[PDB]
């Protein structure tokens, strides 16, 4: 009931679809609908989804902080200054 | 120990000039090229690995360089880096360190 050609469309530039669907599936998959296209094809009952889902949670803390710290400590990957002691 | 080497290096030497008289030459001018010659002619030993035949080299190469005490009569070591348990190596490291640093401040068929 929707105005068609609107949603989820992407104007292929200078005829290079590669890049064109290339792009069209990072948008669907950064709003995860590939993601919910896969886990909707078998029904996920809901006791399986409530894990799923704190586990992707947990994950997602221990990812983050992990990369802030990789990020903190990556001024200390300079050279030695005090090479010999 | 000292007394040992010591008494190993005279030993050593009179067993020179007893091998330089039964081989009937200079006392004096006895080389280890003839200690080597005199030794291997009186003890002929075909055993294949060299280091098992007979030998009379010096004390010196006979013996392991054993090191010496590090701390003397009242218990305090000599090298200040005594305590890090390799104070050659890390006195030569220390050295090593101190001429990089000065040389900081102040600015082929050989392995």
């Amino acid at each position: 009931k929707h105005l068609k050609f609107i949603a989820r469309t992407v104007m292929v530039q200078e005829g290079n679809v590669e890049s064109a669907y290339r792009t069209l599936n990072r948008i669907l998959t950064m709003d995860g609908l590939i993601e919910d296209i896969k886990h909707r094809r078998y029904y996920e009952k809901p006791c399986r989804r409530r894990q799923r889902e704190s586990y992707e949670r947990c994950r997602r803390i221990y990812n983050m902080e992990m990369a802030r710290k990789i990020n903190f400590l990556m001024r200390k990957n300079r050279a030695d200054p005090w090479q010999g002691c | 120990t000292e007394d040992f080497i010591k008494k190993q290096i005279e030993e050593f030497n009179i067993g020179k000039r007893h091998l330089a008289n039964m081989m009937g030459e200079d006392p004096e001018t006895f080389t280890q090229e003839d200690i080597d010659r005199a030794i291997a002619y009186l003890f002929p030993s075909g055993l294949f690995e060299k280091r098992a035949r007979p030998v009379m080299k010096h004390p010196e190469q006979i013996f392991p360089r054993q090191r010496a005490i590090q701390w003397g009569e009242d218990g305090r070591p000599f090298h200040y880096l005594f305590y890090t348990g390799k104070q050659s190596y890390y006195s030569l490291m220390h050295d090593v360190y101190g001429m990089l640093l000065n040389l900081e401040k102040h600015q082929i068929g050989s392995r």
